[PDB]
């Protein structure tokens, strides 16, 4: 519980550039854009193509349970893939649903929950129930295949579960 | 009949 | 209607802390999902940042303390135990896989947000990945590795003379103050609880040093602190703090352990509470740099920074949450906002104004006309 | 057998019009266009289009037996429909989805095979083994609610069901 | 590349001429699906055609025999009786809830098409509704009611000094024949069975008169004729026909019950054998109007004229059906082809030869140079 | 610790 002085605690202060120097910093090593805020659409038509994106998704795993598919389809990862769907085709609507079904076909994008087998599903309730939360052991000794930050992922989106009662 | 109902 | 930044990345929900850890980095992938769905991410310049790497981390950190976290890991953890006790590796900031993945996107998230602000190409710029404030030079503490503010306001010094960073969290942001303990051209602000309390640092004497002295503000409070006695002081405080050090950037660490019915907190604040601060310094009108920090009752962590982006925006949401992913994890109410515990509010109004009188003395020490 | 002649048989043979006289038809009385032949779209954007209509449809009755609601909304009518859209919103593909999600909710269409009620069709197959093919009687004594032209709509559509086999 | 324009209404399907009938309407529409599903729909001009008035169908028609058809109900049924019996309606062609609207969506779709052609607008012009070609002017017969062909032909007349009428129906098409029997500007060329066959006339010696005389050429035929023989007989003849009477608009009555296994008709011609007649008749290069008429396979209906609006968009179809909401009537196979049948042809060479030259000479009989 | 593990 004490403040430190000295060379080895403060840091070196940046000095303020001259009105000639630049400060050298290439901006695509330090970030992607993945959606700009002013679209030449509207409200409307986001929300309208998110429908769309919802619909396809459902429909493509009708092709290999109705409420059920159209839940999953409505997850948030078939969302965000729709806002980028947008944003990398410029937001053109008419090109971006090009996208959602690329030559006739549509497009499936499945969290870790949805992915999973029944029998992984299974190994995965039997590891927690026994190794609680330890996340690393229950990989290599149930889990092996699959990587850890699946795992996590997955941890999080079960314990929504329906069928999942800890609670009273 | 006309043809063949 | 200012112009906001969000960054993030998707991964960063996932790295995991430990078993029985308290920090969980899963919050901000729920803060990400609820933005989504109140429809404000829509709204915003969302940006995924790019890693950073060693080079730019070791601008303020020691050449020897990233090469140790770039090259630790669960494996080698018996082979290296001798430089885990010399950097702080442990008891309750643990070695987990991932570990440096995850301060590269935290450090990469503030520090291509401060280039964004210098480059004059936002006003406001949110990376709630980052705020990790306890962090040293040379060692980690507190949950921290790297202290990804500090290297946000070293690059927006290199176009602001005075940089003033605001600290909400309810723990004191030794690890900023430190840093900047003996310059002038960035002042450390800290609201906190003291006394028998981490870092143990931050107490009303707590002034600095140097060229630093009078530039590092603290207010030290008990437990149980309502918006009210919290607003109280804060607006009165910050309102002298521009009037003096007159900065031309903002850095705002958005701490939400200073929640009521936190884990670790010991606080009795609302989300309105909370964010009312957020506000009154986006009125202030400066490039500004929303960080967030602690905060360990996730769903309200969620909450909250949610909330405060939605400030950043100013644009309107119901208390109505809106269906996702993690939906079902917000109680029976499935509302926003939390109200405050019968809670007993140790800060009496004689105990508060005597600390503010002393603060406004040691602001009064700066150059002015 | 026999080919007759005179006023009462020949028709009046309409004279040919001269060089400056007009016909005088009006052709919005005649006809109403319902496809142009040449769009600014291309074969492979229609059958996306069409996909995505289809795929709109089976999300819709997801909202009130995947497989099955994928079929149902792969029927011609809900393409025909589809083809229409296209053709009203004068071939803009992001027009057009607008219209099929006309304010964040989607659009059903249902032929009279999907739409009857489940004793409804019950009805049509005790009238039919009792009064065969006679469907004016089959409406004024089993369907009198229903209107003949759609009864003879559903049983031409009945004719290709799976539970009917008539044949061996 | 021809430009086709496509006539339909979707309630034509849905009409019915009664138990037991053999007319069924509703192979247009399965016609139609077929279309859409084989992709030919996308590649034409599709029209819905507006109802026909008794003002246009007067043009042609008795005023009080269609006031009769406008009057005439099941209701009214044994009330009119009187006047059932002067126009032929019963038997073989029943009152039917729905009857005139049926008329004016097969009338509309002719007319309708003829103004096209007139105004230029398109090549060929295409209503499978149409083609009712048994209808006289006071009177109903062999399933038609209103005889669509004429007035449509009445329409052309008004541009067109010389139209041709193709009949390739096995019924003898003596409705058109009759209405055009005395004048010179519309030729009328028809094969069919003939001997113990509908309608009795349309015989070797039916040549016309007046005006008329050597304009309406005919050509009958026994059992049992093949593609091959067909082809070889209406090709010389139809070239003749252009050679001689050299018209400048043709209309092609397409009757499908000329086709292999049909219900009433006994020819052995294949959908392939039967386009091929639309496919030299369009090869002349002159606004053409394809109709329908009879056929009672209705799967083979479906086929023929499917394939025959191939033939206007001259585009290569699959023999693999597609998918459509009647794809199951196709029977195992759901394949768009017939094969002929090991039906014995009775129409020796020497037959036909006899026949053909005898029409050479009457049609040599108009002028030329 | 450092804080509450
Ligand atoms: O899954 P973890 O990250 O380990 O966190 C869980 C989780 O807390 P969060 O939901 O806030 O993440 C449990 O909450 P529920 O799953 O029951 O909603 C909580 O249980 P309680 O909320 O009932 O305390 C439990 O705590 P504990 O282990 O004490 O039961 C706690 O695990 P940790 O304590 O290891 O964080
Ligand atoms: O439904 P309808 O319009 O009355 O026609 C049917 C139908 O013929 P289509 O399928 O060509 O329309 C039957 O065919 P299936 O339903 O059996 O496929 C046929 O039976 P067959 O093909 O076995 O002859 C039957 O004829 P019938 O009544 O002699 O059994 C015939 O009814 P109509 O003879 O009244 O036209
Ligand atoms: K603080
Ligand atoms: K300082
Ligand atoms: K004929
Ligand atoms: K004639
Ligand atoms: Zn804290
Ligand atoms: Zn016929």
């Amino acid at each position: 519980g004490e403040i430190r002085v000295g060379n080895r605690y403060q840091a070196d202060i940046t000095d303020l550039l001259k009105e000639g120097e630049e400060d050298g910093r290439d901006q695509s090593r330090l970030e992607t854009q993945v959606w700009e805020a002013h679209n030449p659409l509207t409200d409307k038509q986001i929300d309208q193509f998110l429908v769309v994106a919802r619909s396809v998704g459902t429909f493509a795993r009708a092709l290999d349970s109705l409420h059920m598919s159209a839940a999953a389809a409505s997850r948030d990862i078939t969302l965000f893939h729709a806002m980028d769907t947008l944003h990398k085709n410029i937001y053109d609507i008419s090109k971006a649903i090009s996208a959602l079904v690329p030559q006739g076909g549509p497009v499936l994008c499945r969290d870790e929950m949805e992915e999973w087998s029944a029998s992984e599903a299974n190994l995965f309730e039997e590891a927690l129930e026994k190794y609680g939360k330890d996340f690393t052991d229950i990989q290599q000794d149930f889990l092996p295949w699959k990587s850890l930050t699946s795992i996590i992922e997955y941890y999080y989106m079960w314990k929504t579960t329906d069928r999942y009662v800890q609670q009273k | 009949g006309a043809x063949r109902h | 209607r200012r112009k906001v930044c969000y960054y993030y990345d998707g991964d960063v929900g996932n790295y995991y802390y430990g078993q029985g850890h308290p920090m969980k980095p899963h919050r901000i992938r729920m803060t990400h999902n609820l933005l989504l769905n109140y429809g404000l991410y829509r709204k915003m310049e969302i940006y995924r940042p790019h890693k950073a790497n060693a080079e730019e981390m070791t601008k303020y950190h020691s050449d020897d303390y990233i090469k140790f976290l770039r090259s630790i890991r669960p494996d080698n953890m018996s082979e290296y135990s001798k430089q885990m006790q010399r950097f702080n590796v442990g008891e309750d900031c643990p070695v987990f896989d991932g570990l440096f993945e995850f301060c590269q996107l935290s450090t990469g998230g503030s520090v291509a947000s401060a280039v964004k602000l210098n480059k004059q190409q936002t006003d406001i710029a949110v990376n709630w990945a980052g705020g990790l404030h306890h962090a040293k030079k040379s060692e980690a503490s507190g949950f921290c590795y790297v202290n990804d503010i500090v290297l946000a306001i070293l690059e927006l010094l290199k176009y602001h003379q005075r940089v003033l960073y605001i600290d909400i969290d309810i723990h004191h942001g030794d690890g900023v103050e430190e840093a900047f303990y003996t310059t002038d051209r960035v002042m450390t602000v800290s609201f906190h609880k003291y006394g028998e309390y981490f870092p143990g640092t931050g107490d009303l004497r707590d002034i600095g040093a140097g060229k630093g002295k009078y530039y590092a503000v603290n207010y030290p409070l008990r437990d149980g602190i309502d918006d009210e006695s919290y607003e109280a002081i804060f607006k009165p405080v910050m309102s002298k703090v521009m009037e003096m050090f007159q900065p031309s950037a903002v850095v705002l660490q958005c701490g939400s352990d200073s929640l009521s019915g936190d884990r670790l907190g010991c606080f009795n604040l609302t989300i309105k509470g909370h964010a009312k601060c957020v506000e009154f310094v986006k009125s202030f009108n400066l490039p500004m740099l929303m960080l967030g920090g602690g905060g360990y009752t996730i769903r309200n962590v969620a909450r909250c920074w949610t909330y405060e982006t939605a400030v950043a925006l100013d644009t309107e949401i119901p208390n109505e949450l809106p269906y996702n992913d993690y939906f079902e994890y917000f109680g029976p109410d499935f509302k926003l906002h939390i109200s405050p515990s019968n809670m007993t509010n140790q800060n009496t109004n004689e105990y508060l104004e005597k600390i503010k009188q002393r603060l406004f003395e040691n602001l009064r020490m700066l150059p002015h006309a």
